[PDB]
């Protein structure tokens, strides 16, 4: 769930 | 989550041609979890796939990227999801292409  | 960030200034106009949410990663060609860069509109895979958008960030410094899976926008510098009415159009254009 960290973006990018 | 952030309701604004100082990197929203870097967001460029949506290409006149629009978006393609099924576009493959420009480096590995996967279709799994791709993101689109809100500065240059190149498409690369997420950091849980092969990390090519992260690589793109490293090469370009472009801050904000949009997920083709759930239409969340991530800022690499703020290290957070950002939601703001400046992103309304791009998310709608992506949504419309997706559905
Ligand atoms: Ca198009
Ligand atoms: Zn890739
Ligand atoms: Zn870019
Ligand atoms: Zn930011």
């Amino acid at each position: 769930l960290r973006g990018g | 989550p952030l309701p604004w960030c100082p990197h929203l200034v870097a967001v460029c106009p949506i290409p006149a041609a629009g978006l393609d949410v099924t576009q493959p990663c420009g480096d590995c060609g996967t279709i799994q979890e791709n993101w689109v860069c809100l500065s240059c509109y190149q498409v690369y895979c997420g950091r849980y796939i092969n990390g090519h958008m992260l690589q793109h960030h490293g090469n370009s410094g472009h801050p904000l990227v949009l997920s083709y899976i759930d239409l969340s926008a991530w800022c690499y510098y703020c290290q957070a999801y950002v939601h703001h009415q400046a992103l309304l159009d791009v998310k709608n254009i992506a949504h419309q292409n997706k559905f």
